[PDB]
């Protein structure tokens, strides 16, 4: 009918796509 | 003692038999001097056939730039009778 | 004026004397193209863009200015194109394809069936002004 | 090595025919070994079959047709030798034995 | 005692601990659910009546959709 | 570099005897040439500063049985330099060899082998021209219109010979041709 | 030189891969692929099909990137028909194309990694692959060969709730990419297996018809989504990663980055997805609704016509290409005015890439051959057709 | 063809060639097997979908037999065994089953053609007990079915034969080949494919083969020493024949025959030192001049050298 | 024989249990069906957990999965690999292409079903069959293996 | 370049510092829950659109829905449907079929459908040659689920 699958009002929450750093290690 | 060339008489008999029993050569024109084309009723394809038969019977390959001169039995026997690769 | 460290293109070495190389290649080209008949469009096209590029190279001493004014890639790619044009000029002297045959016929078709906006379409954008000057000089 | 241009006339085409026939005949012992034919058929019958195939097309007068026939013969010989598909009484397209 | 040789059945018995009985079909197969979130909240499974010689084709049509998350209707609601 | 500039500039600059037909259309710019000028035309387009057609995208044959030269060989090319595509076509028959362009585009090697396999068109100066897709010892050229869809032979294991063997085809249920025209 | 005949009769290395290598010790002198082991006569079969019946052949060419080939064929047919696709369908097409790109890159990267001995990333990545297969199945009813993208748009509209689940997937996919990277990117063994292996210059890539990652690895900025955009790609933000060394390591990094950019594109498609029709409204080329066909004569007639004879395509010919996950995938379509394609030539990037194996593998070790094959991303369904 | 053939004993040597040839002529072939379902697996590839149908039966059970025979108009029996097991004697395997099959075919009523396969040396006055049982079975089938056809092939040669393969195995494992009778017995060995072709031809005729026995021998007559030489030319090995006189060979073949019907567990089958076959080696087994040869079936048998012995390549 | 049959049946049950619990397939990954087969071996379905381990050499294999289209060019390679498999051995035909030629049935280059080249024990339908469908097919193979009575048939032979 | 950076590079190379992170995050997954499905007690998710085993349907009165229009036979990309005619013969070769669902789209009376079953592997090729009676049995067996799925999917098609 008149209802189609789509984003909610305001759109979806932002998503990260870039690599995250990790400074783990005594070195 | 060990030699390096087949005997002339042996090569003569071998080539004579090969030509005699070939396909279209009645064993009556086959002389040790008979020419393939003029005297044996053989076309160029058949003469190439006979020369290739000479290769199998003596177990070695005759150069393409040398087979053009083997046109009779005498030239043949001259060639194989002195070639060291002949067996 | 700063030396280029990379072209960013694998196998395309930096040419630090690109101005002199380009000037020599273009002068060689403007000499060797004279073996082609003057009436042939190939000769006029080559002379046109080769002379424009040669003038730009002669005027500008900094290769960055040459790349900027030309609108045509790094000086290394401009060198590749100049060498290829020289090679082509040699093959064309040897082929001698010039002139028009006696019973020469040629069918032109300008098919105008439209295509949808959404299907893949190459839209490069306008060329540097010298391309259009070359084309209009060829037509006239 | 590369595919040669088309024969300009019947003489050079005939020369290519003779070269192909020599190459085909010289490969007979390899074929006899590969297909184990020692007790099935004589090598001369193979030579005779090749020559008969050459003779059945002796009426061709167009050098381009001859060149194409030679190319196809070379491909068939190569597949027979390099990529043999053993049956029993059959090599490629010829009934052997 | 089937748990000792049949490790596949053992996993079902373990994961049945704390489960909710949803229904039983005409063959006696029992249907359980958890209402948690481990396999993205997919916690439906069937305990076959035959503890040996069980086979996936023994799930009847009314329960097949429920088992495969095709529908939220159990076999009983479909039959009614 | 748009298709109007390519059409006009190629008319102005190419030697006239190379091109028999020039089409400008949203379906693609198209140049038709005799077989004897195909190599030189492609070399020109690749080398010339204002074309720089560096990528050979593919070569394919098309069969037209109603034509004296039944085969049409199509060269699809790309200029990454100018973000443009060009199509160059020539016709051929069953016995006339045409020039290979491997020395111009190394990518042509396999596409030419494919044309020979599928259609039977041969290529002069091709370094290694043999079939590439069909089974070894295949007979015929399957993409010709007169070649039957199921071919002529099929294979099966033959226990008495202990090997896979080829026999003339036998179809349990024949292909049904539905003519909706 | 000795000759090693390598055919892996298992999907560890393709499955129909057959290589004749000439070696000088462990050094490869010449690599000669033998192909046609999956040649199934697709191009001949297509000529006997209507344009709709031909569509499933394209799912089975690069059968890891199903919807991309569907998309290319639909685009070619749309181009010859001059058919206008609705915007919502355009967005769905691009969304599924980028899901497919992620599906392809995960498989390619982790099968290569397993080939060089890293076992775990394969399992990790294939779970994410399973989630994406579920979106394929929810829209089409098939995990792989959806036949969902069609001339004029898409077969059916999205089921309610699908966009939300896709958003949930996108919220976590970056961490999965990061895990794959930490497993591989910085590891000294991984670098030793890939750095300076299979180096390709830009000139070589152009000469051998390379495309996609195989071309961008050599520093050539070229992506058909930007050079010759289609559907809604010009409304979307994404970067085109390019290499600087032209080796296997650069191409691996490019594929990782391409997955990140695909995630970006998917997020944008989800947020910009409009309402409206998913099929072109021209009533001579698209199926009517089930209720319309059961209620209206014109609709019934059109349904009968469409599913028996299929639509006609006016006589013409064109080449259409898209940026498939493996590179430029093209279709040369010839129409004669009838309801069946007169000729359909399929241009597969793997055909060019595998032809390049000889020059790429020259003077490398035996164990580098599988690495080079993996960086090429060969699927023989498209190589052989 | 509209022939539906139930071929008993088709899981052995001759069976595969016979089933292949029957499927070529379009006949539907039913293949009764007594043990593992994997025994007829190699026959399923032959013929089109549904054309070859393996079916479990039991020999010592009349119901199963008529069950596998209930749909056929042609019955071919190949069942036999050249050695003994504690469960089946020579007469049990080579005479009782054949008579039972003939009786069931008589009570069936619909069997147009019945083919019983025997051995060439089958006679009442034979040293070999298997040959004696074979002759008895011939008589029993003929009495139960006077219109039945009898085939008497010689020692058959092929990929799975039980003469050249055991010889090659023994030679490759020991280095020498024994000769049981000084290598002098004569026999005319025959290509197994020719035997299958003769059976097919007798099934195909206008009815002339009914009631008659055919003696199918190979084109040529050899000594066991002469055959051992084809094996050595083909296996590319250095021959080394050792004369084993008959009493010594019988001594080495006595233990199995002795303890086969006493110990309660199965024994391995004999390869070379089978007592019954050694007894058969005492006399020469040749095709009689008054019999019906491959001629009168319009067939020319194949010579052994080359293709019939090509399977010996595997031993080099 | 009231005691021998019981021991024989127990021996056969042990043999069948061993052979069903350790099935080592070699995969003939020809086309798209190989991808679903890869998914079956992956974490969600985990063929390892049933004792199914995929082997590289036919010499260590008990089962051959034919997953994909078989061309005429490939058929000899498939048959030779099958002939290197030691007994007992089974063949699973996966997908329409392997089953009967599928979408390519009428092609000039395709074998119309792998059962023209090798004997097939189980046919798994679909194009491609789902990973779960392949797992169901492998459970059917177990069912077939569990009807074997090798020890009993040999005792009576 | 500098003694500190050279020393740090040397220590990182000697102490395999970057190899530690891979070990650590491999170990982290060791304790997390597993994603494996306990087939056949547990199954993977499917949708009402899933294209599985075809089936022929009847009206609630018991009358067949199919009226032998032959549209499904015409559209079938694999030519797997054979019809004679109400039908007197309706065959689907399950080994030719590509499970595309075109036949279900073409049918004007919802007679032929691809139902939800995917577990129908067989031991013989002939059992995969479905005739009309077998398809009608499938329809009777799966009718309730098929009808539910059709109710769900009628809002999209
Ligand atoms: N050299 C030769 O081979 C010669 C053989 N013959 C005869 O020709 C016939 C076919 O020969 P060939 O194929 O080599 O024979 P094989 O021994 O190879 O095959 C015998 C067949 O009979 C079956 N069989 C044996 N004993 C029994 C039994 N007690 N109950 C049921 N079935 C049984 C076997 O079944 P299973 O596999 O289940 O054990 C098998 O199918 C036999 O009658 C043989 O004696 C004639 C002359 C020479
Ligand atoms: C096992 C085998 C493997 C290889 C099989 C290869 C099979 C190849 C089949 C095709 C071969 C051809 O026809 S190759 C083409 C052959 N056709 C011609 O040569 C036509 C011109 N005719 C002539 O030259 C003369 O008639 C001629 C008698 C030939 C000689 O000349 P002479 O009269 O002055 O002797
Ligand atoms: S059956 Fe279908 S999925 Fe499997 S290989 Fe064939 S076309 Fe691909
Ligand atoms: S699913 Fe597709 S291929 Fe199979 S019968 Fe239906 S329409 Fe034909
Ligand atoms: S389309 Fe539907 S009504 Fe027509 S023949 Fe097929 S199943 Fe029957």
């Amino acid at each position: 009918p008149l209802l189609q699958d789509g984003p909610p009002p305001g759109g979806f929450a932002p998503v990260r796509y870039a690599r995250r750093i990790s400074n783990t290690g005594p070195s | 003692v060990r030699g390096s060339f087949l005997d002339k008489s042996e090569v003569t008999d071998r080539v004579l038999s090969v030509v005699k029993n070939f396909q279209k050569v009645d064993p009556s024109k086959v002389t040790p001097k008979a020419n393939f084309q003029n005297d044996l009723g053989l076309d160029s394809l058949d003469s190439v056939e006979v020369v290739m038969a000479l290769e199998e019977e003596f177990g070695f390959e005759i150069p393409d730039n040398e087979a053009d001169k083997i046109q009779s039995i005498d030239l043949a026997v001259d060639f194989i009778a002195s070639h060291p690769q002949a067996k | 004026a700063k030396v280029k460290q990379t072209t960013g293109i694998v196998g395309l070495d930096v040419v630090p004397n690109a101005r002199a190389v380009l000037i020599d290649l273009y002068s060689k080209t403007l000499k060797e193209i004279q073996a082609v008949p003057e009436d042939e469009g190939y000769r006029k096209a080559v002379e046109s863009f080769t002379r424009q590029r040669l003038n730009v190279c002669k005027e500008e001493e900094d290769w960055e200015m040459i790349e900027k004014r030309l609108g045509c890639g790094q000086v290394e790619e401009l060198i590749e194109e100049a060498r290829d044009e020289l090679t082509l000029i040699g093959k064309m002297i040897e082929w001698d394809p010039w002139g028009v045959p006696d019973d020469y016929e040629c069918e032109v078709i300008e098919n105008d069936a439209p295509i949808p906006k959404h299907v893949p379409q190459h839209r490069p954008g306008p060329l540097p002004e010298q391309f259009y000057k070359t084309l209009e000089g060829l037509i006239a | 090595i590369g595919v040669p241009p088309n024969s300009a006339n019947l003489t050079e085409a005939r020369r290519r025919v003779f070269d192909f026939f020599r190459a085909a005949c010289r490969s007979i012992p390899t074929i006899m070994d590969i297909y184990n034919l020692q007790d099935v058929v004589a090598p001369s019958q193979l030579r005779y079959a090749i020559s008969a195939q050459i003779r059945n097309n002796a009426h061709i007068t167009d050098p381009k047709v001859i060149d194409l026939l030679i190319f196809k013969g070379m491909e068939e010989l190569t597949d027979i030798v390099d990529h043999a598909k053993q049956r029993h009484h059959i090599i490629g397209q010829y009934v052997v034995g | 005692m089937r748990c000792l040789p049949d490790g596949n059945l053992l996993q079902t018995k373990i994961h049945n601990i704390g489960a909710t009985l949803v229904g039983v079909d005409k063959f006696g197969n029992k249907y359980y659910q958890k209402l948690g979130d481990t396999q993205y909240g997919r916690h439906r499974w069937v305990e076959y009546a035959s503890k040996d010689r069980y086979n996936a084709s023994q799930v009847p049509a009314e329960w097949h959709g429920w088992l495969h998350f095709i529908t939220d209707h159990t076999g009983d609601e479909l039959l009614s | 570099m748009d298709n109007q500039f390519i059409f006009k500039y190629s008319w102005e600059t190419l030697p006239k005897k190379w091109v028999k037909k020039m089409e400008r259309s949203e379906h693609g710019n198209r140049f038709d040439t005799n077989t004897d000028y195909l190599f030189q035309l492609l070399c020109f387009l690749k080398l010339h500063t204002y074309t720089r057609v560096q990528v050979l995208i593919d070569i394919c044959g098309v069969d037209y049985p109603s034509r004296k030269r039944r085969f049409e060989v199509v060269y699809n090319l790309l200029s990454t330099r100018y973000n443009s595509r060009i199509r160059v076509q020539t016709s051929a028959d069953e016995v006339t060899r045409i020039s290979s362009v491997v020395s111009l585009f190394p990518s042509a090697g396999w596409w030419e082998r494919e044309v020979w396999d599928m259609f039977g068109v041969s290529f002069i100066n091709h370094p290694d021209l043999r079939r590439i897709l069909t089974d070894y010892g295949f007979e015929g050229h399957p993409l010709r219109k007169d070649f039957p869809l199921s071919g002529y032979v099929q294979v099966r294991y033959d226990d008495p010979e202990k090997r896979v063997v080829s026999e003339p085809i036998e179809m349990t249920q024949e292909f049904r041709y539905f003519d909706f025209a | 030189n000795f000759t090693l005949n390598f055919g892996p009769q298992h999907p560890a290395a393709h499955g129909v891969l057959r290589l004749v290598l000439e070696m000088n010790g462990e050094v490869v002198e010449r690599a000669e692929p033998h192909i046609g082991l999956l040649h199934r006569g697709t191009e001949k079969l297509i000529e006997y099909k209507t344009y709709l019946q031909a569509l499933p052949y394209f799912d089975r060419l690069d059968y890891v990137s199903m919807m991309a080939q569907e998309h290319a064929y639909s685009l070619a047919v749309e181009k010859l028909l001059n058919c206008e696709v609705p915007l919502r369908a355009q967005y769905i097409r691009v969304l599924f194309c980028e899901i497919t790109r992620i599906l392809n890159h995960l498989l390619a990267l982790t099968t290569h990694a397993m080939d060089v001995g890293a076992l775990t990333p394969f399992l990790w990545a294939f779970e994410e692959r399973e989630k994406l297969l579920e979106f394929y199945e929810r829209v089409s009813g098939a995990r792989m060969h959806a036949s969902f993208i069609r001339p004029g748009g898409v077969a059916q509209d999205l089921p309610l709730g699908l966009c939300r689940d896709i958003d949930s997937f996108t919220q976590q996919f970056a961490s999965r990419i990061d895990e794959l990277e930490e497993m591989l990117t910085g590891n000294r063994i991984w670098k030793q297996r890939l750095v300076d292996i299979g180096t390709v210059t830009a000139q070589q890539a152009k000469d051998w018809g390379f495309s996609g990652v195989m071309l961008r690895g050599s520093g050539v900025c070229w992506d058909l989504r930007r050079a010759a955009p289609y559907d809604v790609y010009d409304q979307l933000d994404f970067d085109v990663p390019v290499g600087t060394r032209g080796d296997c390591y650069d191409r691996y990094c490019i594929r990782i980055e391409e997955m990140r950019q695909s995630l970006r594109i998917i997020v944008q498609c989800l947020n910009q997805m409009p309402s409206g029709m998913i099929k072109a409204d021209d009533r001579k080329l698209c199926p009517p609704s089930r209720c319309r066909m059961k209620l209206s004569m014109e609709s019934l007639i059109h349904h009968f016509e469409l599913y028996t004879e299929g639509f006609s395509v006016p006589a013409s010919s064109t080449y259409t290409a898209v940026e498939a996950p493996k590179g430029e995938f093209g279709v040369f379509l010839v129409s004669n005015g009838s309801n069946r394609p007169y000729r359909c030539k399929i241009r597969a990037p793997g055909f060019a890439h595998s032809q390049g194996l000889d020059f790429m593998s020259k003077h490398h070790m035996l164990a580098d051959v599988v690495t080079i094959i993996g960086t090429q991303d060969i699927v023989f369904g498209e190589v052989d057709r | 063809s509209g022939i539906v053939a139930t071929v008993f004993g088709a899981t052995g040597f001759l069976g595969r060639y016979l089933v292949q040839q029957l499927a070529k002529m379009g006949s539907q072939v039913l293949v009764p097997f007594r043990g593992s379902e994997d025994s007829p697996r190699h026959l399923k590839l032959m013929g089109d979908l549904g054309q070859v149908v393996p079916m479990k039966f039991d020999p010592r059970d009349e119901d199963s037999i008529k069950a596998v025979m209930a749909k056929a108009n042609v019955v071919i029996n190949l069942i036999g065994r050249e050695y003994e097991t504690r469960n089946f004697s020579f007469e049990d395997a080579n005479h009782h089953i054949a008579e039972k099959l003939a009786l069931v075919a008589k009570e069936h009523g619909g069997i147009m053609r019945y083919i019983q396969v025997s051995c060439l040396g089958a006679s009442v006055s034979s040293p070999s007990r298997m040959l004696r049982a074979k002759a008895a079975a011939e008589e029993a089938v003929l009495n139960a079915l006077p219109e039945a056809t009898i085939m008497r092939p010689a020692t058959m040669i092929g990929t799975e034969d039980r003469i050249l393969n055991p010889w090659s195995m023994f030679v490759k494992k020991y280095g020498f080949l024994p000769l049981i009778g000084g290598g002098t017995t004569k026999f005319q060995p025959v290509y197994v494919v020719d035997v299958a072709a003769a059976i097919v031809a007798a099934l195909k005729d206008d009815g002339s083969s009914m009631g008659k026995t055919y003696e199918l021998g190979g084109p040529d007559v050899f000594t066991t020493h002469e055959l051992a030489e084809i094996m050595y030319d083909m296996i590319r090995e250095w021959p080394r024949y050792v004369k084993l006189p008959f009493p010594i060979a019988k001594a080495m073949a006595a233990p199995r025959d002795f303890m086969v019907n006493k110990v309660p567990f199965p024994l391995p089958s004999p390869q070379i030192f089978n007592l019954d076959q050694i007894n058969a080696l005492t006399t020469d087994t040749l095709v009689s001049d008054n019999a019906l040869k491959f001629q009168d079936l319009d067939l020319v048998p194949h010579k052994l050298k080359g293709y019939p012995v090509e399977f010996l390549i595997q031993y080099r | 024989s009231k005691a021998a049959e019981f021991v024989i049946s127990k021996v056969d049950d042990l043999m069948n249990w061993a052979r069903t619990g350790s099935i080592w397939p070699m995969t003939f990954g020809l086309a798209c069906c190989a991808v679903e087969m890869m998914h079956t071996g992956a974490a969600r379905y985990d063929l390892d957990r049933f004792g199914i381990i995929f082997r590289p050499s036919p010499r260590q294999s008990d089962c051959m999965i034919v997953a994909g289209t078989l061309t005429n060019k490939m058929a000899p390679a498939l048959r030779k690999v099958y002939d290197q498999m030691p007994e007992p051995r089974w063949v699973i035909s996966m997908g329409s292409c392997a089953n009967g030629g599928g979408y390519y049935h009428y092609s000039y280059s395709v074998v119309r079903g792998c059962d023209r080249i090798v004997p097939v024990d189980i046919y798994v339908p679909g194009c491609p069959p789902t990973a779960e469908a392949l797992l169901y097919g492998l459970l059917q193979l177990q069912k077939k293996i569990n009807r074997r009575k090798d020890f009993l048939h040999w005792w009576n032979k | 370049k500098d003694w500190n950076t050279v020393f740090e590079r040397s220590i990182n190379t000697l102490f395999l510092t970057e190899m530690v992170r891979g070990l650590s995050l491999t170990l982290k997954y060791f304790f997390d829950p597993k994603v494996t499905i306990n087939y056949p007690f547990e199954k993977g998710p499917l949708s009402p659109r899933f294209r599985g085993e075809h089936a022929l349907r009847r009206y609630p009165t018991g009358e067949e829905r199919c009226i032998a229009c032959k549209l499904c036979e015409a559209v079938c990309p694999a030519q797997a449907i054979t019809i004679e005619a109400r039908t007197t013969r309706y065959d689907i070769d399950m080994t030719k079929c590509i499970y595309c669902g075109f036949c279900q789209e073409a049918c004007p009376v919802d007679a032929i459908v691809e139902g939800p079953n995917f577990e129908f592997a067989t031991e013989t090729h002939e059992e995969l040659l479905y005739d009309k009676e077998k398809l009608l049995e499938n329809g009777d067996r799966w009718e309730t689920e098929i009808a539910e799925n059709l109710r769900s999917e009628s809002l999209y098609r």
